[PDB]
């Protein structure tokens, strides 16, 4: 019926798994102290 | 109208959300990590609250050379150490 | 009829080659008397002593201007928000020095321009169409009125009023980032994407119209005779622009409703300008763009700059010079 | 056929996202373009080449992270990864400030690839390549304010560097030094962008306010058919309202839609075209008839000079800590001052 | 750099004996400073009367001496001018003038000490730029 | 000299508003 | 139900609340619900601003809005403006926040479970928007509802206590008012007073007298158009020149609300009487006024003839004189000569600041207050760093007279706006085009042409 992996399946995760990865280490930043 | 598997059906479903309540988390912990240990200062060279000055300096440890741009931040750093 | 009927219908007349309406009444003098004012200062008006301290600030052509540094001068510091019409001067003369002809030009223009926006909607209800072209022009509006009366209330004086003239524009630009920091305030930040964005979809609209415009013309002759005045066909094919542009990007972020893109391309600079225009009017009682400086510290207590402390040592260097003769206190409170 | 008009038929089939053979140069740089931006402005700082934090890493907002300029010292540098400066080393790269121009470099073929993007799908498609034409006035402003200008000055340093309020900054330093303000080719800007944005709100406006009753609902949107071949908005009406309440009008839609292409794209041209100058110092910096009268006669005063007065307070206390390679010590009593201030 | 102790050592009085703050200290004074002190002295600098400032070379010149803890306390008690003839708890805040300015109602003996240790190790951080003004921003 | 032509471009600008009004191409419809 | 959709009313789902103007019911349960949304907030705010609230520190360096206008009335606070007794801003907070759940249920009921339309069930409360008569008498109803909540006012100031004088002897008391201005050529001369620099309008009344005999006057004359609307109908003139929908109704308060906008921001701005400084903070005005009398204070103490000190300029450096002859502070405070306030007017003569009381007769109390508005002055960044946009981070602080003046400027900006949108609209609706232009019959093509 539908493929699973397409272009637009890479185009998507090339921009939302960096996206995540890089909140996660924002968030992690609002817990440093000098 | 394309060909590709609609958003509105795949975020909406089942399977979507088995794989992606694990991933997307997974994703986020990792990147959490990435700062708490503390790996991303040494990746990348960013200095740590501790590490911009010497205890008695306030001078600015500034590149002032092209070629031997990696020696005086090399030099730099070993001051503080 | 009698006399005022037949008034009344040359008033609102839809024959006139320029209409003029019960809004138009009060357009037309006001504007004609700031325009005829306006063009004399400029040319021949003398010195006037903008901020109260007896040292006048030339700005018409006659007196060594050119049409970069020509501006007619914000009215005296020593009158504040004071009312100074003509006939409260001794003479032309005082009237001259302290910058009455300021007050005159801005107190009919603002007028003018409020009856010139009720005009767009008086036609607009002669003419048999909706009438909301008037809450588009509100927003270039709102912004003359922050610059020429919002801001003066807020700091008690039309001497810090927009100057009218080019080079006097930018000084108003220069001394209100030293004091309000206006580039680090979000709604300015609002009105820079409204202008740039406005300017991004006219080219883009434009440029799609024309690039789907349907043959009708030789290569010896130009494109747009193509178009007739009045004809009931369209002019180009929208599903090739939409076909184009939707490639271009992806499929649903392009439109194919031609009603919704002409809303949009109304909406995105009319709200950007009008919370531009709002920043001038609230930053006219002092609440300020953010302030950075010094926000980033180390471990021991040393300040570790960022680009907000380099604006500010700029900001300082515009707060030490601007007005230099006219503080005699520390703090520059207004 | 070979294999050439294979890959051909591949990267041209309508997808989600079409490729193309400009997707080959357009779609590693952009990412690597927006990717740079994104990892500097988290992680990355501009100590050592500016005295600078500029990360969420240390401390900074959104509107203060920035990816700065290389160090004056590094001249015109590539600063290549592997170039004989960072010598392969990626952290020494990022403290030399080489993600500044792994950006502008990725960045500025990105650029092309795009246009050439717009030039590849208006051909297959089969419409006139205006949407390309028009697009060639961001890149000149692009190559020129992050490009030309800099490689006129002594380094990368004095080159905008990737952020809000590095940005900010460039643009108080334009005044202060290069008067830019005075310039023609900005004002040219100015007046195309501000008159674009005004051509856009009043056009959308009045075909919105001009429309014909297709339809019997209180919501207008619905009245539209994107085949049909009447036109949705009377140029009639419009006609006579814009010649009655301004006095001319617009009477031909084809000369109303190519005067919106045109109003902004020569306006950022004329812009590109200042900024050119700016690179070689060429400023309009002041007016010779003002100087000498001014000189001579200490009762004339006007907003040109007192604009250079802030000129001249911006440059003596900015340039200390704007410019931390030349070691300006600016003792106190030397500083242009007002009274009290 | 850190905050050691060498940092935070401040005299105690003027005799030479000296006291070596805790950070927690430094930062209650610092807090305090800000609620009841920062309105006029921000950055060691006084806003209605920017003649005199808060650094540790015009406090050593004062009279009494006020470049130590005990002189320090003794100002928030009992302040007086810059050559220790009149006393101004009518126009400066303090503990004998609490009633007309209510912010010094709640400070205790530990609150005063911490507000003083704040004065005397700011400008071991900064350097010229306590008390320094706009020029050192 | 500078003023007079000043005044002199600013005064072709208007007169040019008036006749780009009163005696423009008249928009017929066909 | 009714409607609750885009086929069967007309409008989109983002204009879903135009869905109601033909179901009265509906309609009354909206404006119900909204109007417990307002009163809950009244309620909750006020409770937050008294669990952060810090006695020993002055209210405009606590961000209060609502703390303020009840000490106003002069409820928990003695001589000076300190603060005697919390439980009144307890009291307050919970009775309008109790009486929200009330407006709650009934306009939860009246919008889902009520009926959708009032005129089949009781005549009185159903209305249609084209009866002028009903129109008229709904409006005479609130008018009067209007006229006894000003005459609440004046019985707290004459029978209840009183109200907060800043001026008042001893630096600010709370007092009862006996004598309230009841003639009408003070409380009208307010209304016919230039807006303008030294007059002010009706932003300028400076004394508790003229302000609760105002609202006696108010209170009168709301009772009596009350009165008035309720038993005429609208005339002849009246019915020929106005718009008669509900669309129309509602744009004329739009445009209404938008001018009460604007005035409460000057007044917030400018007044010191019914926004006492001891309670908002310093005016803008007041605060560039005590800096120079702050330094002229300093000065003098060092031995300096403020009177005989020639400024840069020339003008004095201290004293200099007003366009009309007033002697005035100097500097760019020139233009706040038109300030006026209690710890100033003891040195005021008939020729403006009198010389020989500057020298003499300045207090400690006014140095004080002086010193304590000039740090205070209503400057302040977005994230709530006080001072002028170059100082650095140490002073949290924003003037609440700031917030007060940019926020009502906004929403008074954007009313005026709805004014014109609805306005525009009521005009179109009511003759027929408001959907667009008839193909059929385009009125331009049966114009003769312009040229
Ligand atoms: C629109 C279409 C857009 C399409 C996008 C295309 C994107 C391609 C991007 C290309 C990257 C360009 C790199 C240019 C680097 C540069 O120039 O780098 C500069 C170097 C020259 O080096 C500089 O030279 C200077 C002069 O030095 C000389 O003088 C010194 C003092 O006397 C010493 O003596 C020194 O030894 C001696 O060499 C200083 O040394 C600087 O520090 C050093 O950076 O030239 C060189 O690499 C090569 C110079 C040859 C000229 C290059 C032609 C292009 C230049 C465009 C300029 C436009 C005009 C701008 C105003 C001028
Ligand atoms: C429709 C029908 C109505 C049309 C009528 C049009 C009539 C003309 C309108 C007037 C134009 C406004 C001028 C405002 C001038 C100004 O200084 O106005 C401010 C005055 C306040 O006056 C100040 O009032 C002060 C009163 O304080 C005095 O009294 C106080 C008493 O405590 C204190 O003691 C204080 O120290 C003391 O000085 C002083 O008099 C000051 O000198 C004086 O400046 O406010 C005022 O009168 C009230 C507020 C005026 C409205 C504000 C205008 C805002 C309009 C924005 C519209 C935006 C439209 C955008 C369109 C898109
Ligand atoms: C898609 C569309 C999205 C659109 C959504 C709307 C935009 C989203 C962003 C806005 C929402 C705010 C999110 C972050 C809120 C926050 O961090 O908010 C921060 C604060 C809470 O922070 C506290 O903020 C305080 C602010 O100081 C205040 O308190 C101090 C106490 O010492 C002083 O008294 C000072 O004077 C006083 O101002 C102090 O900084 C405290 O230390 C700090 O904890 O929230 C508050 O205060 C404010 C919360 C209530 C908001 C109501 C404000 C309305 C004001 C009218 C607006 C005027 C606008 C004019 C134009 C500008
Ligand atoms: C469309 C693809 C594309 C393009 C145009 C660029 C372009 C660029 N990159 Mg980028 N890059 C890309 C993809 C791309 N990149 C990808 C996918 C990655 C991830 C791995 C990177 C990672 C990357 C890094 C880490 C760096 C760059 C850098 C650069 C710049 C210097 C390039 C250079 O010196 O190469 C020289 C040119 C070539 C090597 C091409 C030669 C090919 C010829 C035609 C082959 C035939 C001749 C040849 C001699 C024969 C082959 C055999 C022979 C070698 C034995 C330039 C702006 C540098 C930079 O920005 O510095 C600031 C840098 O440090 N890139
Ligand atoms: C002040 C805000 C406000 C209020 C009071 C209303 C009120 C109303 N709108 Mg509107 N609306 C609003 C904002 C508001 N709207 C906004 C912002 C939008 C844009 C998104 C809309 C879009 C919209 C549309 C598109 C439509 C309405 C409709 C309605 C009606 C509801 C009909 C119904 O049965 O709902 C049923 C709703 C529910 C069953 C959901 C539950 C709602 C309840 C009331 C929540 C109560 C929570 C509260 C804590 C309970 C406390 C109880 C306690 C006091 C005891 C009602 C008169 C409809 C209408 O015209 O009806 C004829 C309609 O078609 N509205
Ligand atoms: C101004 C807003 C408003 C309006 C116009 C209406 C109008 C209506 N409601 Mg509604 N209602 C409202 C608010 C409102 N209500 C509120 C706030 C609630 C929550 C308690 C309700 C709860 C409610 C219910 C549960 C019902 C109605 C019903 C009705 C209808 C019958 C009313 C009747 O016969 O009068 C009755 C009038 C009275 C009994 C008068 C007594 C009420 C007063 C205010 C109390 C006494 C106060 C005292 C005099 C004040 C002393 C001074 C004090 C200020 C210190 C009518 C259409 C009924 C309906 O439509 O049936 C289908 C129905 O069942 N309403
Ligand atoms: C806010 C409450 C309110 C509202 C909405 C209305 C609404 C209405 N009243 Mg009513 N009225 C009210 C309160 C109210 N009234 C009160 C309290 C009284 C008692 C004093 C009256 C006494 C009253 C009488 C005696 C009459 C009305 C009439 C009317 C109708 C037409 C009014 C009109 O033409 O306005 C527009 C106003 C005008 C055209 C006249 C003013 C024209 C000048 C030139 C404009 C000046 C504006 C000024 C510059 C801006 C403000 C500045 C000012 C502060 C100095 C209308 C239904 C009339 C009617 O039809 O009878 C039922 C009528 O004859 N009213
Ligand atoms: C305060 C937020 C903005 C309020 C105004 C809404 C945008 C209007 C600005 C441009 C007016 C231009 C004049 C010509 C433009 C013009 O003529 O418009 C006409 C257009 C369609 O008109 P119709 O008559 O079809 O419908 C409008 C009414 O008649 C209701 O049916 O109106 C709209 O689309 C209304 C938008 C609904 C707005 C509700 C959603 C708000 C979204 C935007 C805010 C987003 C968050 C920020
Ligand atoms: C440089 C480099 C590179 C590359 C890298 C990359 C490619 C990266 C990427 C990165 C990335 C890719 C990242 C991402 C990130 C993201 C983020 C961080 C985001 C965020 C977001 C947010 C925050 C949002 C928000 C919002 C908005 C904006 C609006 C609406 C609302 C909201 C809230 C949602 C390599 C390897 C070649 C090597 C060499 C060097
Ligand atoms: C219709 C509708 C709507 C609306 C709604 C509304 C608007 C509602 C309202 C509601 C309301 C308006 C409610 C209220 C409530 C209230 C309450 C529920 C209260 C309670 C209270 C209490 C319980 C308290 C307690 C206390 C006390 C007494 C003391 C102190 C402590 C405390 C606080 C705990 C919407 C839009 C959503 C949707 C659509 C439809
Ligand atoms: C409380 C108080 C007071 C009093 C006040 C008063 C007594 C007021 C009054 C008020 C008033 C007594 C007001 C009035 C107003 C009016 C108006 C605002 C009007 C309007 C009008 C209109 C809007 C019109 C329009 C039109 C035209 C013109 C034409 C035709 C059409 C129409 C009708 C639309 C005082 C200050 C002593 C003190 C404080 C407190
Ligand atoms: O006037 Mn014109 O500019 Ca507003 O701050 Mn103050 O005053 Mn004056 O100095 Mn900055
Ligand atoms: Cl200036
Ligand atoms: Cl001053
Ligand atoms: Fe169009």
């Amino acid at each position: 019926s539908y493929p699973i992996f397409t272009v637009r399946w890479v185009a998507v995760h090339t921009l939302a798994v960096p996206t995540i990865f890089f909140l996660g280490a924002i968030a992690a930043m609002q817990f440093i102290q000098r | 109208t394309t060909g590709e598997r609609p958003f509105s059906d795949i975020i909406t479903s089942v399977r979507y959300w088995v794989i992606h309540s694990i991933t997307i988390p997974a994703l986020f912990i990792a990147g959490w990590l990435f700062v708490s240990t503390g790996l991303a200062y040494d990746v990348f060279g960013t200095p740590r609250p501790d590490s911009y000055y010497a205890q008695e300096q306030r001078s600015i440890p500034l590149v002032t050379d092209r070629f031997e741009a990696k020696q005086q931040v090399e030099t730099f750093l070993e001051q503080l150490k | 009829a009698n006399l005022w009927e037949r008034f009344c219908n040359w008033v609102t007349s839809t024959d006139n080659r320029l209409y003029v309406g019960w809004f138009g009444v009060i357009m037309i003098p006001t504007l004609l008397a700031a325009t005829i004012c306006f063009v004399i200062a400029f040319i021949a008006a003398p010195p006037v002593d903008i901020d109260g301290i007896r040292e006048p600030v030339s700005g018409s052509l006659l007196y060594g201007n050119n049409i970069i540094t020509g501006a007619v001068v914000p009215s005296s510091n020593a009158i504040g928000l004071h009312f100074y019409p003509i006939w409260e001067a001794a003479s032309l003369d005082e009237w001259l020095y302290n910058g009455g002809p300021y007050q005159l030009i801005i107190f009919h223009f603002l007028l003018g321009a409020s009856c010139y926006m009720g005009r767009q909607w008086e036609l607009s209800y002669r003419l048999g169409m909706r009438p909301w072209i008037c809450v588009a022009y509100s927003a270039p509006l709102a912004s003359a009125f922050a610059v020429f009366l919002i801001y003066p209330i807020g700091q008690g004086s039309f001497s810090d009023g927009m100057p009218l003239g080019i080079s006097g524009t930018f000084n108003f630009m220069i001394v209100f980032q030293a004091e309000h920091n206006i580039l680090m305030h979000p709604f300015h930040q609002l009105g820079v994407a409204g202008v740039f964005g406005g300017a991004l979809f006219c080219a883009m609209h434009g440029s799609l119209v024309t690039s789907s415009l349907i043959r009708e013309t030789t290569e010896t002759e130009s494109a747009n005779y193509g178009y007739k005045f009045g004809q009931e066909e369209e002019t180009y094919n929208i599903v090739a622009a939409h076909g184009y542009f939707g490639r271009l990007i992806f499929q649903y972020a392009s439109f194919n409703n031609s009603r919704s893109l002409h809303f949009f391309l109304a909406a995105w600079p009319v709200v950007g300008v009008w919370f531009t225009a709002l920043g001038i009017s609230t930053m006219a009682f002092n609440l300020n763009g953010f302030n950075f400086n010094h926000s980033v510290i180390d471990a021991k207590g040393n300040v570790i700059n960022t680009w907000a402390d380099i604006i500010n040592r700029a900001n300082l260097g515009m707060e030490v010079m601007h007005e230099r003769n006219a503080h005699n206190f520390p703090l520059d409170l207004a | 056929r070979g294999w050439f008009d294979i890959l051909d038929d591949w990267l041209k089939r309508d997808r989600f996202v079409f490729v193309g053979w400009s997707g080959i140069l357009l779609f590693p740089c952009a990412y690597l373009a927006l990717g740079g931006w994104l990892t500097g402005t988290t992680f990355v700082t501009s100590w050592y080449t500016h005295g600078l934090a500029s990360s969420y890493l240390e401390g900074c907002n959104f509107l203060t992270v920035a990816v700065s300029t290389p160090a004056n010292s590094m001249g015109h540098s590539l600063l290549l990864l592997w170039g004989p400066e960072a010598q392969g080393d990626f952290t020494r790269w990022c403290q030399l400030g080489g993600l500044w121009t792994f950006i502008a470099l990725h960045g500025a073929f990105g650029l092309i690839g795009f246009m050439l993007r717009q030039f590849e799908i208006a051909r297959l498609v089969g419409v006139r390549p205006y949407n390309a034409i028009a697009f060639s006035a961001p890149i000149a402003v692009f190559v020129s304010v992050f490009l030309i200008y800099p490689l006129g000055q002594s380094s990368w340093f004095f080159a905008p560097s990737f952020g809000v309020a590095a940005i900010f900054r460039f643009l108080l330093f334009f005044q202060g030094f290069h008067n830019w303000t005075l310039n023609p080719f900005h004002m040219m800007g100015v007046a195309g962008v501000l008159g674009g944005a005004l051509l856009c709100a009043i056009h959308g406006a009045t075909v919105e306010n001009t429309l014909f009753q297709d339809g019997e609902g209180a919501s207008t949107f619905r009245a539209f058919n994107p085949t049909q071949a009447e036109e949705t908005y009377s140029m009639v009406t419009a006609n006579r309202f814009w010649s009655q309440i301004f006095g001319i009008a617009f009477s031909n839609k084809r000369w109303l839609h190519f005067f919106m292409l045109f109003v902004p794209v020569t306006g950022l041209w004329m812009s590109a075209i200042g900024v050119v100058g700016l690179a070689l110092n060429l400023r309009s910096y002041d007016f010779i008839s003002q100087e000498i009268r001014a000189a001579e006669d200490p009762e004339f005063e006007t907003f040109y000079t007192k604009n250079l007065l802030l000129n001249e307070g911006i440059r003596a206390w900015m340039a200390p800590q704007d410019q931390p390679h030349e070691n300006f010590v600016f003792p106190e009593e030397v500083l242009p001052r007002g009274n009290a201030l | 750099a850190e905050l050691t102790p060498e940092v935070l050592t401040v005299p105690l009085n003027s005799e030479g004996k000296t006291i070596t703050l805790t950070e927690k200290q430094y930062l209650e004074g610092k807090r305090l400073f800000q609620y009841a002190c920062a309105s006029c002295h921000v950055g060691g600098i006084t806003k209605t009367n920017p003649s005199l400032d808060l650094r540790t070379e015009t406090l050593a010149l004062a009279t009494p001496p006020r470049d130590n803890i005990e002189g320090l306390v003794d100002y928030m008690k009992n302040p007086t001018t810059y050559d220790g003839e009149q006393e101004i708890a009518e126009v400066h805040p303090s503990l004998r003038s609490a009633d007309i300015f209510p912010k010094m109602r709640n400070l205790t003996e530990k609150d005063l000490v911490a507000i003083a240790g704040h004065i005397l190790v700011e400008p071991k951080i900064l350097g010229d730029k306590w008390g320094g003004g706009k020029v050192y921003y | 000299m500078e003023t007079i032509t000043y005044v002199f471009i600013f005064a072709c600008i208007i007169a040019l508003f008036f006749f780009a009004i009163f005696f423009r191409e008249p928009p017929r419809i066909t | 139900a009714t409607n609750r959709d885009q086929e069967s009313s007309g409008f989109a789902w983002w204009a879903g609340n135009a869905r109601l103007i033909n179901l009265s019911g509906k309609l009354l349960g909206a404006h119900v619900a909204h109007a417990g949304l307002i009163v809950f907030w009244a309620g909750a705010m006020t409770l937050f601003e008294l669990a952060h609230f810090i006695p020993e520190k002055p209210m405009y360096e606590q961000g209060l809005i609502l703390i303020p206008h009840i000490a106003t009335l002069g409820w928990g606070v003695g001589p000076g403006g300190e603060v005697v007794d919390t439980f009144p801003f307890f009291v307050v907070g919970v009775v309008h926040l109790i009486s929200s759940a009330v407006l709650g249920f009934g306009g939860v009921y009246h919008a889902i479970r009520g009926p959708e339309t009032l005129e089949e069930y009781s005549s009185f409360f159903g209305y249609d928007w084209k009866d002028k008569n009903k129109m008229t008498t709904i409006l005479g109803f609130h008018l009067i509802v209007l006229g006894i909540g000003a005459l609440l006012l004046v019985a707290k100031a004459m029978f209840f206590g009183g109200l907060y004088d800043t001026w008042a002897p001893g630096g600010g008391d709370v007092r009862v008012i006996t004598n309230p201005t009841l003639d009408p050529r003070v409380i009208f001369g307010y209304l016919l007073k230039s807006p303008f620099g030294g007059e002010g309008w009706i932003v300028s009344v400076n004394n508790l007298e003229d302000v609760v005999g105002g609202h006696i006057w108010i209170g009168l004359i709301c009772i009596a158009g009350g009165i008035w609307h309720i038993l005429t109908t609208p005339f002849g003139w009246a019915r020929r020149a106005f718009i008669w929908s509900g669309e129309a109704y509602l744009s004329y308060s739009l445009g209404a609300l938008s001018m009460m906008g604007f005035i409460a921001t000057c007044f917030v701005w400018f007044n010191n009487t019914v926004y006492p400084s001891e309670f908002y903070g310093p005016t803008g005005p007041e605060a560039s006024q005590a800096q120079a009398m702050t330094f002229l204070i300093r000065d003098q103490k060092l031995g300096a003839n403020v009177g005989s000190a020639q400024g840069p300029t020339g003008l004095g450096k201290y004293l200099m004189r007003s366009p009309t002859g007033e002697i005035i502070f100097g500097g760019e405070t020139m233009r706040f000569w038109d300030f006026r306030g209690p710890w100033l007017e003891p040195l005021r003569g008939p020729n403006g600041l009198d010389l020989n009381k500057i020298k003499n007769d300045i207090q400690p109390w006014q140095e004080r207050r002086a010193a304590e508005y000039m740090t205070h002055a209503p400057l302040g960044s977005l994230n709530s760093v006080g001072g002028v946009a170059t100082e650095i981070n140490s002073v949290n602080f924003v003037s609440p007279r700031s917030w007060l003046a940019t926020s009502h400027f906004v929403l008074a900006f954007f009313f005026l706006v709805g004014h014109l949108w609805h306005a525009g609209r009521a005009r179109a609706a009511a003759a027929g085009f408001e959907k667009g232009i008839d193909r059929e019959s385009e009125p331009v093509l049966s114009m003769p042409s312009l040229d």
